[PDB]
RNA sequence: UGGAGGUGAUUUAAAUGCCAAA
RNA sequence: GGGACCGCCAGUGGCGAAGGCGCCCGGCUGGAACGGGUCCGACGGUGAGGGCCGAAGGCCAGGGGAGCGAACCGGAUUAGAUACCCGGGUAGUCCUGGCUGUAAAGGAUGCGGGCUAGGUGUCGGGCGAGCUUCGAGCUCGCCCGGUGCCGUAGGGAAGCCGUUAAGCCCGCCGCCUGGGGAGUACGGCCGCAAGGCUGAAACUUAAAGGAAUUGGCGGGGGAGCACUACAAGGGGUGGAGCGUGCGGU
């Protein structure tokens, strides 16, 4: 309902039609899946140590090269 | 018909298969007009 | 209404046939005891006897008799897993198959599929010789034993060991197996 | 003791079907497809639709006493494609997250030994 | 290093060449 | 219950004159390689006329009909869409007995014989040596016959070919003589039909055709770049009246 905080640990690379999306790896900080590491797509500038708020934690982005 | 493999090249002409079909259509008509 | 129709079902216990131990293998729901007949259940050999080696052997049991909440089964067929056989077949080896129709001592009709893998490519005459050896061994075993003993030796690996030992004289081998068994008819 | 069932998963390029039955295969517990959870034809084969359908099926099965399942996943096979669509693994993962135990996993796509001829002529689709 | 084969796929629509050069 | 088809193993691997031939067991039958102090004794090569074989499709009689699918009937796309795409569907594809005799039927390379550096794979037979779980097994070397690659002399317009010649020599048969008109007209033979084999002229034309080079282009591939490109943003022009430049009248 209020989402789950996750923390950025690694930057993978840019993607998207116009290069506007970045793929990152995050570690969940709260909820049922605390501690798990999954990769995600993020819009906007981001750096290591940022914290995202996820509305769901069972979708994982397709790996890029 | 006799083979002329030079005719199958496509530069500056239409496809040989369809020229052959057109000729055969035209030959049937002359044959039918002969027997009458 | 739909939840009402579900509550009418009862759960029946399924047992393995007599010569496999007659142990419990699972439960099936059904509203009328007659509808349980002829249902088929597949289990691995590892469940019947604990050993992590024979986990790619699959057995089929078919229901024939219901008494109370228990259903009893008969042996129907055996098969090896697809991923296991698909891993033995490689390039630069040779695969020999032979499919035979047999009758046991007590008039049971079986069809048996056996397979052999050789270390390299071989000539077709050597394939024919190996296939002939397979046919001889299987016919003799079928004439020798009863249905239950034949099935037990077929799944325990004894027949395959005999076939490999006999066929090493034509070419060194990599594997030898009974790939598949299906029961075709029963005595009267 | 333990009531175990079977999850049949059918995956193509156009849709996904998740069908939970009992151990013998003859009695149906639940059955959900992609077109029952999403409204766009374009989204029927997507992984997210697979997750939604799998969750619905798992809940319906859990309420009726099933504890775990064995999984049988298939493509259309036959003279059609032999490769499962994108929604197979997503459906497999969502069953375990919903509370069922998972048994053995195998694929049962039907494969011919040189059978019937495929549609499209001797040149195939020309797009 | 340079070659020869095989099996798979390949995300809407998109026709034409006039004044000239003289 | 039914009709068609034999996956992986499978290999510039095997067999056949070519077309073609891939589930297993049994019967009949054709050809080739190797081994050979065996027999005959030039019995040979090519082959005008003539004969037989010959993918798919088609035709004539009788069966069969699962899947696919000319014609055709619907749904879309489009300026139109007699198409490409989607849902159906007759002939045909399959079996028996005949006719037809055609393919980029291409190794685009007719067949027999002698000779002219090497190197390296693989299939069949034989010989020698060494191993071995004693296997119709494994490794290495040599001879003959098939089947691939790289290459010296030589050849060639070049691409390339090179003991599997497109090299040097000894034979026989077939075919060609600038581009079109034309594989047409007329005559003849063959076929149930569809068609096959044979095959000119009047006239027209200065090139047609081959192999390779430098660029330019692709609704081909890769690598890079730009606020007169986009993405993320801030402000606008296009609607009104007026200043000024241009077309027209
Ligand atoms: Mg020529
Ligand atoms: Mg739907
Ligand atoms: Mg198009
Ligand atoms: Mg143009
Ligand atoms: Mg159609
Ligand atoms: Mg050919
Ligand atoms: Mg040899
Ligand atoms: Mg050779
Ligand atoms: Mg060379
Ligand atoms: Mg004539
Ligand atoms: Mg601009
Ligand atoms: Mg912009
Ligand atoms: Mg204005």
């Amino acid at each position: 309902d209020e989402g789950y905080p996750a923390e950025v640990i690694e930057i993978i690379g840019r993607t998207g039609t116009t290069g506007d999306v970045t793929q990152v790896k995050v570690r969940i900080l709260e909820g049922r899946d605390k501690g798990r590491v999954i990769r995600r797509n993020v819009r906007g500038p981001v750096r290591v140590g940022d914290i995202l708020i996820l509305r769901e934690t069972e979708r994982e982005a397709r790996e890029i090269k | 018909m006799k083979r002329r493999p030079r005719k199958w090249k496509k530069k500056g002409r239409m496809r040989w298969k369809w020229i052959k079909k057109r000729i055969r259509r035209l030959k049937r008509q002359r044959k039918k007009e002969r027997g009458l | 209404a739909a939840k009402d129709k579900w509550k009418l079902k009862q759960w029946y216990v399924i047992y393995a046939p007599d010569f496999f131990g007659g142990v419990e293998v699972g439960l099936t729901p059904a509203d009328d005891p007659e509808k349980v007949l002829n249902r088929v259940v597949e289990v691995t050999l590892k469940d019947i006897t604990g050993d992590f080696l024979k986990g790619h052997v699959k057995l089929y049991f078919q229901v024939y008799d219901v008494k109370g909440q228990n259903a009893y089964t008969k042996f129907k067929g055996m098969k090896l897993a697809r991923s296991y056989i698909r891993s033995l077949v490689r390039r630069r080896t040779t695969r020999i198959d032979g499919i035979f129709n047999i009758t046991t001592k007590d008039g049971y009709k079986l069809r048996v599929m056996a397979m052999v893998i050789a270390a390299r490519r071989i000539q077709t005459s050597q394939e024919r010789a190996i296939r002939k050896i397979m046919q001889e061994i299987i016919y003799k075993k079928a004439e020798e034993l009863n249905f239950k003993d034949f099935v037990l030796e077929a799944v325990n690996g004894k027949i395959a060991a005999e076939i490999a030992k006999e066929a090493k004289k034509i070419y060194p081998l990599k594997k030898a197996e009974i790939r598949k068994i299906k029961v075709l008819g029963e005595p009267e | 003791k333990e009531k175990w069932g079977i999850a049949h998963i059918y995956s193509s390029y156009n849709n996904t079907i998740i069908h939970i039955t009992d151990i013998t295969g003859a009695e149906t517990i639940s059955r959900w497809s992609g077109g029952m959870v999403v409204k766009a034809d374009r989204d029927e084969p997507s992984p997210y639709a697979a997750m939604l359908a799998a969750r619905r099926a798992a809940e319906e099965a859990l309420e009726k006493g099933i504890v775990g399942v064995h999984i049988r996943v298939r493509a259309p096979g036959g003279s059609k494609s032999k490769t499962p669509g994108p929604g197979a693994q997503a459906a497999i993962r969502a069953l375990a997250r919903a509370g069922l135990k998972i048994g053995r996993v195998e694929d049962v796509t039907p494969i011919p030994h040189d059978g019937t001829r495929p549609k499209g002529g001797r040149r195939g689709r020309r797009v």
